[PDB]
């Protein structure tokens, strides 16, 4: 049925629904199905320094012996400073994105300097960095997290804060390369009903779907909400897990598929 | 048999370490490439204040473009202090921190250029400054850049803090290009005997003028690097550098015209 | 006798024949003598899609275990579209080359996405990608065939069509790096007397030399003719083999040295 | 089943080897992109002499900018000869040596641009030249570049010496851009029957004018590549090329104005 | 004759810095015929032709 697809592609517009339906009926190809993507928070982890980073480095050099790892970095509070400045100036979301990309790259550089002795490099070209992943003595890479939408970012309905930040970068990199597992390493056991750092009555949530997550009408979340709309629309990766990287072992247990933190499912 | 294949030249068969052999060739004073250039180093402590300090500065610059050909180099500020705190908690060496701060400088520059784009201003990255500066300035009037020099993993040791920061890079550029003047913009009227934001605030005396030597021999903090004072001694073209407060309108404009509105630092250069 | 060479180099002009003769008397160093170069046609193979590419991916993932592979891509029909457009405008060969380079790079990207799970990367740097070509886990790289003469392309005697395209890029990369054999994977069993897709009386040709190939006064060939003048002038690689990639095993057998399709010899 | 997916076009289902099928589409003469451009190839043997030859040349160029829009390409010179010496001792192939020489060309260009920066001149890398020379020339008047073409690891075999050198690349550019003129600057008055700096310099006779064929069908050295003649044979726009001595002031200017001060080489082009 | 010339010049501007000076032509011949019928001297006719050039 590819002839109809081809003649439509050549004739109709890509907005033609007959065409979209033909395309959805096409094949699926996972590029790194054996790979696992994790996101190291900047404000939650790296900005804590030694105590939170050295243990994770250990966990990573340990885990790479059994899993392929794509370690994306987050930006942190330097990015929030930059966003404050640039918003005070009235500059748009694209600029702010250009700025945060850099913070994520700094954090990646630091992490890579920590991991180089273990054979784990920093790569711009993360997805097709094929070699380090084909090897068992490397089996991992650090790809700073912020996406490339630098000045073309989709602005939010209200404000200049870029909505598609590091979380989205890592998740989309996973969904594209058909990875098997997507993990978010942060400073909390998982998702609660409210920011526990501000509200100590907040209740833990071990598992939930996107629809339920929206129905709860959360004012603040541990993830960027747009990531939810993306997850509801993905095809390869249909769930993500959030864990605490300050707790030792949690990351290793998660890589093994264990449920230690919070699990968010599209459906 | 295995003898060296030499290219005939005055410096052939030399190590370039014996000055008595290089002086006949390289011992003369160089030239100015962009003698018509004015360099302005904005400090990061300024940009960190945000609109309150940038918008007035931006208007001043907007009014300066038709008067000068400007290279506006930005500094890092406090984000660099944060990345230092982290990298030191991790035990990273100075050569690993240098680029991490250069980046904050570059981001401040991107901000400023965004605010000035309506006037034809843009950010260059540093390869372009080194090579394609004259043309980027024949097109427009001002360009923005980063002041931290690219000594990123080749930073000098001795200190856990990259000694070659924005001030130093700005001066090195200006003295290489043989620029007309270098002007530094800080959050204070100029240089004092002590930090007027610190505990010795009361004993701080403003220094309207001084030399690089009087400071380098001194001890204590400064709004400028000490490596700057070291390179000043080896300067070739720049004779004086003015430090001025950019929070105060009109002082930058005046300094570009040679007025004494802040602190004057004389280098080791001897005039004609 | 290197002193004469040196004094000539420093004194005479490089057009001095005494100098050229001295230089020809110099040594010969092979950089990747154990490596084999292959060119995957775009219009003949990749533009066919799944049926022609998946089997070849299998063959390649199989062969890299015993051979060292530099896989150059062709451009295809998108390039022919571009060439038609740009010629309708009267734009010169250099521009057309700039354009086809991209088509060859796109096809390479696709192939690399297919092969990444097997540890085979896409490299701008084919000659000095020393690591992958060294590891038996990889032992292969995908580059893109179109050469770097982008705007400095030598125009043809008549027209604006760039004469030196993917075929030439791959062959020259072989001759430079002293590779052992050079193969062209296409949609035909080899070279005939005429385009079999048009003429049905076209006769096969298992083996031939460049001189005989010109004497035949072929109106159309399976290779760019300039490649012949290059082959007649090469030092390391003195023959190439053209095979059909739609036939399974032909490529593997050729890598072993067999005479599967057509063999073209400089002499 | 496995049929080819074609994009409909006049050249579809073609190999581009059959000229009878491409001529209806690509058999016509192209256009000029930068017909208002003047190209000047400085030889490296000139720049190797240093100030004695560069400063006068620099002043001449300084006086030419307001008159023309200039692309000044540079050659390599003797350093390329040294790197050839080494690479041949090591047995490297011609494709390995080509870039090593292109680099010396680029460095000569960086030098010249440094000397001319005060006038708005800068050095532009091969991709800038190719994709975006028009804007870099709308900004300023002249730009400097390297003449060696990027055939670096893909150079043609047959010789252990790269045949495609500065002259060739300059001509290929100019004929692609459809430039107004190409002018070559050497350390000799022009072309002779033999190397006037060689053993048979006594029999060397000057050639005020000639054709690419007469030279290419001859044998002996030349101040220009032979691949240059081979490409001249296939030129489209450029009808003549003048070789002039740059050690002599005023000849470059005149040549740009069309004067016959050196050697004229007619290409295979047939004017109207 | 002018339109082709104008296009040529349009294509020359980016190549040169041009001073294009025009001549008079036939109208000057007419004003000469008249001034000579009237007996005017050459100094009286010169500007009258310069003007046709300027136009
Ligand atoms: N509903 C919630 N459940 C759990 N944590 C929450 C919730 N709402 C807010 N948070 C807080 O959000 C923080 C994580 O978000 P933040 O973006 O600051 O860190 P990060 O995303 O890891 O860093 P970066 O954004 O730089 O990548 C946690 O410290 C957590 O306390
Ligand atoms: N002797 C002194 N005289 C004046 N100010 C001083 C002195 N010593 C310290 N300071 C203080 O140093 C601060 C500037 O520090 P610093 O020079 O690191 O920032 P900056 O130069 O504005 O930013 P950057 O270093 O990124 O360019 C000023 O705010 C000032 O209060
Ligand atoms: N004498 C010949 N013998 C064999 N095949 C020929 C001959 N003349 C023309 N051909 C045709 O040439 C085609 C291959 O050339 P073509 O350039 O179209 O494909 P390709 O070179 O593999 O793709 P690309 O040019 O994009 O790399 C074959 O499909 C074949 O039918
Ligand atoms: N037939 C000839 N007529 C004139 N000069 C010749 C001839 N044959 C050789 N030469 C010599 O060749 C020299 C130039 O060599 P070459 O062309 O390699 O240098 P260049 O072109 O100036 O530098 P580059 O090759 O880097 O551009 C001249 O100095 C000249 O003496
Ligand atoms: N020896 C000659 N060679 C060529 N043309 C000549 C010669 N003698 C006379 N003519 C004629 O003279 C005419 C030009 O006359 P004239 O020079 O007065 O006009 P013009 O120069 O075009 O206008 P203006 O004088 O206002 O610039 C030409 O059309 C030409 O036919
Ligand atoms: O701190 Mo972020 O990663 O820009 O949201
Ligand atoms: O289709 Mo190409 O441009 O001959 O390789
Ligand atoms: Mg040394
Ligand atoms: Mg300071
Ligand atoms: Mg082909
Ligand atoms: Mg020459």
């Amino acid at each position: 049925s590819t002839a109809e697809l081809e003649e439509l592609l050549m004739q109709r517009s890509l907005t033609d629904p007959q065409l979209q339906a033909a395309a959805a009926a096409a094949a699926d190809f996972r590029i790194l199905p054996d790979a696992t993507v994790i996101k190291i928070g900047g404000q939650s982890v790296i900005d804590r320094g030694r105590a939170a980073v050295y243990p994770l480095v250990d966990e990573i050099v340990a885990a790479r012996k059994n899993h392929k790892l794509l370690i994306g970095t987050g930006a942190g509070t330097r990015a929030r400073h930059l966003y404050s400045i640039a918003a005070g100036l009235g500059l748009p979301a694209g600029v702010l994105a250009q700025l945060g990309s850099s913070v994520a790259d700094q954090n990646a550089a630091m992490l890579g300097q920590l991991l180089a002795k273990h054979g784990i490099p920093v790569v711009g070209g993360a997805g097709l960095s094929a070699v380090p992943l084909s090897l068992a003595e490397v089996n991992a890479v650090v790809f700073s997290g912020m996406p490339p939408y630098k000045l073309w970012m989709r602005p939010a309905a209200e404000g200049v804060i870029p909505p598609y930040r590091t979380d989205a970068g890592c998740f989309l990199l996973a969904e594209q390369f058909g990875c098997k597992q997507m993990i978010f390493v942060k400073d909390e056991d998982g998702l609660y009903t409210a920011n526990p750092k501000t509200s100590k009555d907040a209740t833990f949530i071990p598992r939930i779907s996107v629809d339920e997550m929206k129905a709860k009408g959360l004012h603040d979340s541990i993830l960027e909400f747009p990531v939810l709309d993306l997850l509801q629309s993905a095809q390869h990766v249909r769930e993500v897990q959030v864990v605490n990287g300050l707790v030792p072992g949690n990351l290793t247990r998660a890589l093994a598929g264990e449920h230690v933190g919070t699990i968010i499912t599209a459906s | 048999t295995n003898s060296i294949k030499h290219v005939i030249s005055p410096l052939a068969r030399q190590t370039l370490q014996d000055r008595d052999l290089t002086r006949p060739v390289a011992g003369k004073r160089p030239i100015r490439l962009l003698p018509w250039l004015q360099v302005v180093k904005i400090g990061g402590r300024v940009m960190d204040r945000g609109a309150d300090a940038i918008l007035p500065l931006v208007e001043e610059l907007r009014k300066l473009l038709p008067e000068h050909r400007l290279l506006i180099l930005t500094g890092a500020g406090v984000r660099a202090r944060h990345v230092f705190s982290v990298g030191l908690d991790l035990g990273l060496p100075v050569g690993s921190l240098a680029p991490l701060a250069a980046s904050e400088a570059g981001q401040n520059g991107h901000i400023l250029a965004a605010m000035l784009a309506s006037e034809g201003v843009s950010y260059v990255e540093h390869p372009t400054v080194a090579d394609q500066l004259a043309i980027h300035l024949s097109a427009t009037r001002a360009v923005v850049g980063s002041a931290f020099p690219p000594y990123h993993h080749h930073e000098f040791p001795g200190s856990r803090i990259p000694p070659h920061r924005a001030d130093t890079g700005a001066f090195l550029l200006a003295d290489a290009f043989g620029a007309a003047g270098l002007t530094i913009v800080e959050n204070v009227d100029g240089i004092y005997t002590a930090d007027p934001n610190g505990p010795d605030r009361g004993q701080a005396r403003f220094l309207p003028e001084t030399s690089a030597t009087d400071l380098a021999k001194s001890e204590g903090p400064l709004p400028v690097d000490r490596a700057l004072l070291d390179v000043m001694a080896t300067a070739r073209h720049i004779e004086r550098v003015q430090v001025v407060n950019g929070l105060v309108p009109g002082r930058l404009t005046a300094a570009l015209r040679g007025e004494h509105v802040g602190t004057l630092i004389r280098t080791g250069v001897r005039p004609a």
